[PDB]
DNA sequence: TGGAGAATCCCGGTGCCGAGGCCGCTCAATTGGTCGTAGACAGCTCTAGCACCGCTTAAACGCACGTACGCGCTGTCCCCCGCGTTTTAACCGCCAAGGGGATTACTCCCTAGTCTCCAGGCACGTGTCAGATATATACATCCTG
DNA sequence: CAGGATGTATATATCTGACACGTGCCTGGAGACTAGGGAGTAATCCCCTTGGCGGTTAAAACGCGGGGGACAGCGCGTACGTGCGTTTAAGCGGTGCTAGAGCTGTCTACGACCAATTGAGCGGCCTCGGCACCGGGATTCTCCA
């Protein structure tokens, strides 16, 4: 438990740097990891229900790809 | 005796699998029946789009002094071109990175 | 209590919409 | 044992006829396969919807042409329609 | 020697936009994905490619969100990104409504 | 001689047509074959959703002292509900208007 | 003479069994018809894609169950699943 | 036909802004909205005309417009 | 003489038009605009009245949504009046440009 | 903190046209059987996931200084708003022509289905060259004096 | 504008493992034939689309007066960037156990198909009351003295 802290401050900082951000306010990090948790829940719910339909117990990368595609964020590179 | 087999892809002058595309259209449950000319058209369109993307990616790779196309080159080619970027606006390319841009406001005086 | 004349067939507490409030 | 199909050979042939001296990685080939599958699914679904709307039960070239015009933007649509029409004419001329 | 504030940020932007690797540490993201999933089904197993795909999608989404947020922050005559800008970008994109 | 017909809608206790949904599933080119329980489940889901939306719309119409539901009432019912709005986020309802909302900043103080 | 199908009869029966003293306008009946068709298409398309993903060739209640869980958000799905399962159980009971 | 975009008058844009909750409007918003509406209408009518041409008829029906709007993520209820 | 302080009859206009469902663009000029635009793609086209009606409903719904978004963008910049830069920012964040 | 006036809200009478219910009937769903096979289940396998342990060290964490950015206050002036007047053209109602959507018949030709034949592409092995990495540069960039 | 410190692009040499090719083979694609119904073409019906004219008047354009606010500037102070030193746990490797994903083989209950039957729902056609509108009175709200 308590593993959203694993998305640490420098990680979000360099993600913002890739995004093109010059400087970052200190309140950004908590908001960003909350948004990341929301997105992860949204995707993983569909992925796991895809696995439930197939009577499987391993969440394959194809399930994640299908969930992302049905969410409008199709992913190229894994199937 | 039967004549020599000539692939439908060879008849159309394409490089893409007209027969496989016909099977995929027929078995994919898109319509009750699939016309003879549909696989040829679809294969031609797919080959054309692939040729465009590969040409732009090869140009990008040559700009990077590299011989092998890597996903970064595909991302650069797709996003730099205005038509492909609109065709693949909602598409994420793994290991593709982002185009290098910086807002002009943030640059130093 | 929300219901249908065929009970709890409908959700008995629909969630209210929220809207974004920019600024202060 | 079972086999899995992909567009690797055809993508490689197109690349070699476009850039003779340029190779392509495995991850890049996977991305190109995904792109081909995605475009195929888009055009095929649009053609299926077009057939359903007009109460036709067949997918012909004109359905594929109209689909290509609907998804592909502008100059891409024009050139793709030209290529498809040329290929269909060459095929039917055999 | 002491760089004036801002130059190191610009060179970091030029570095991380040029490179293409993943930016979140692999193991904590694996653990986060696993603990989020256990709220739906217990004792789930994950293919490594599945975790990798989740990380790729998450980083792409965060980078796009940060681009939109930087645009919003610059629009308000600021250069410092703030949570208000994240909220505005999320709402205009349609992720909050 | 044979028994009197009992419609599958009557058999399942639903109001929506099981047979019509079965035909639409079969003739809609969704799969090669359709299970016997698929139309019943789909009809039940459609009936539940219509009941929900019509109940909310009837409440909204009663709030307006009107005994007929008009697209404005449907729009009010759909937008006032968080989950229903999430379901129909991209759907536009003609003659629906908008939800009355004024940003608190604009109001006088 | 041609015939045009619609869900007006069923929508009005549901309305009269959920609001017995309320009517509905024709311009709202059309919107309800459009909503019913849209949700039907969404669920059926998701079921078809679920069948294709698993290499099945039949659309059963399980496919529609998973489609409902995927599409409808939260308690809406939680209640639609119960309604569908109860209806299917009653149908099989006969 | 010519210069019919001017038929989208300043009061009409002002009323559309009022429905959107806007309290104060700048003078260039009218031209900006003219351009945006022209772009949107061009995009939708292109697909509507494509549908009506594939169907081989000269009359752009309501269903063609509905299908054109639906495929762009702007599903419209009321006409089909 | 009697004059309403600026802003108040602007607020009353908001409440008047958020309550009604009527169209806000005059029908004949919009129909002429639609026909003029459609003349580019095919000549001698004919429009069903329902087609023009649906085009108008969709267009004004889109414009109303865009105006809500640009109002939010303007308010985020600590100003009340909406400017074309706000519309451009809204379109960019929405992904339309 | 009070009146003026402007807008809104509310109540009552009236006309109408849109919703609701009724009456054929037809064609689409129901009932009763049959048959082929797609899916359910038992069984076996061996691939890939999970778990553990030790080391390196890259990366995160904590801290101090200060400086550049955020935020508040002030002034202005010019742009936008609210209101009166007038000129415009949308809107409604009615008439008329006919272009073309929609439907019916018919036939033919294009597609499905089957059988047979064979080569294109898939899986497995593999050896080399393109690319990643380490290091010494000469070079461009930032900063302070 | 010049010099010091420092990221940084460059060239050479090195390693190595990913790939582009070759081989074997099997299964799916192609050739040849027949059957059947989907749709392409012709003909007709009449629906609704376009064009026009005249009168009302609602709305758009125009202009004027002034004030609220958009923008620029100044000042202050917090807070975030930059760099240094100190944890720490991620990453890499190596191994071992085994869970279950995938494949194979039977077999049966399930869905498609077909023929006879009839009633559910569509089309048309009333009829009347929900409501849209107008007229008039009551209440509320905003503005200025």
């Amino acid at each position: 438990r308590d593993n959203i802290q694993g998305i640490t401050k420098p990680a979000i900082r360099r993600l913002a740097r890739r995004g093109g951000v010059k400087r970052i306010s200190g309140l950004i990090y908590e908001e960003t990891r909350g948004v990341l948790k929301v997105f992860l829940e949204n995707v993983i719910r569909d992925a796991v229900t895809y696995t439930e339909h197939a009577k499987r117990k391993t969440v394959t990368a194809m399930d994640v790809v299908y969930a992302l595609k049905r969410q409008g964020r199709t992913l190229y590179g894994f199937g | 005796a039967r004549a020599k087999a000539k692939t439908r892809s060879s008849r159309a002058g394409l490089q893409f699998p007209v027969g496989r595309v016909h099977r995929l259209l027929r078995k994919g449950n898109y319509a009750e029946r699939v016309g003879a000319g549909a696989p040829v058209y679809l294969a031609a369109v797919l080959e054309y789009l692939t040729a465009e993307i590969l040409e732009l990616a090869g140009n990008a790779a040559r700009d990077n002094k590299k011989t092998r196309i890597i996903p970064r080159h595909l991302q650069l080619a797709i996003r730099n071109d205005e038509e492909l970027n609109k065709l693949l606006g909602k598409v994420t390319i793994a290991q593709g990175g982002v185009l290098p841009n910086i807002q002009a406001v943030l640059l130093p005086k | 209590s929300r219901g249908r004349l065929r009970e709890s067939s409908l959700r008995q507490r629909p969630m209210p919409r929220l809207t974004f409030q920019a600024g202060d | 044992r079972s086999r899995k199909e992909s567009y690797s050979v055809y993508v490689y042939k197109v690349l070699k006829q476009v850039h003779p001296d340029t190779g392509i990685s495995s991850k890049a080939m996977g991305i190109m396969n995904s792109f081909v599958n995605d475009i195929f699914e888009r055009i095929a679904g649009e053609a299926s919807r077009l057939a359903h709307y007009n109460k036709r039960s067949t997918i012909t070239s004109r359905e594929i042409q109209t689909a290509v015009r609907l998804l592909l933007p502008g100059e891409l649509a024009k050139h793709a329609v030209s290529e498809g029409t040329k290929a269909v004419t060459k095929y039917t001329s055999s | 020697h002491r760089y004036r504030p801002g130059t190191v940020a610009l060179r970091e932007i030029r570095r991380y936009q040029k490179s293409t690797e993943l930016l979140i540490r692999k193991l904590p993201f694996q653990r986060l994905v696993r603990e989020i999933a256990q709220d739906f089904k217990t004792d789930l197993r994950f293919q490594s490619s599945a975790v990798m795909a989740l990380q790729e999608a998450s980083e792409a989404y965060l980078v796009g969100l940060f681009e939109d947020t930087n645009l919003a922050a610059i629009h308000a005559k600021r250069v410092t990104i703030m949570p208000k800008d994240i909220q505005l970008a999320r709402r205009i994109r349609g992720e909050r409504a």
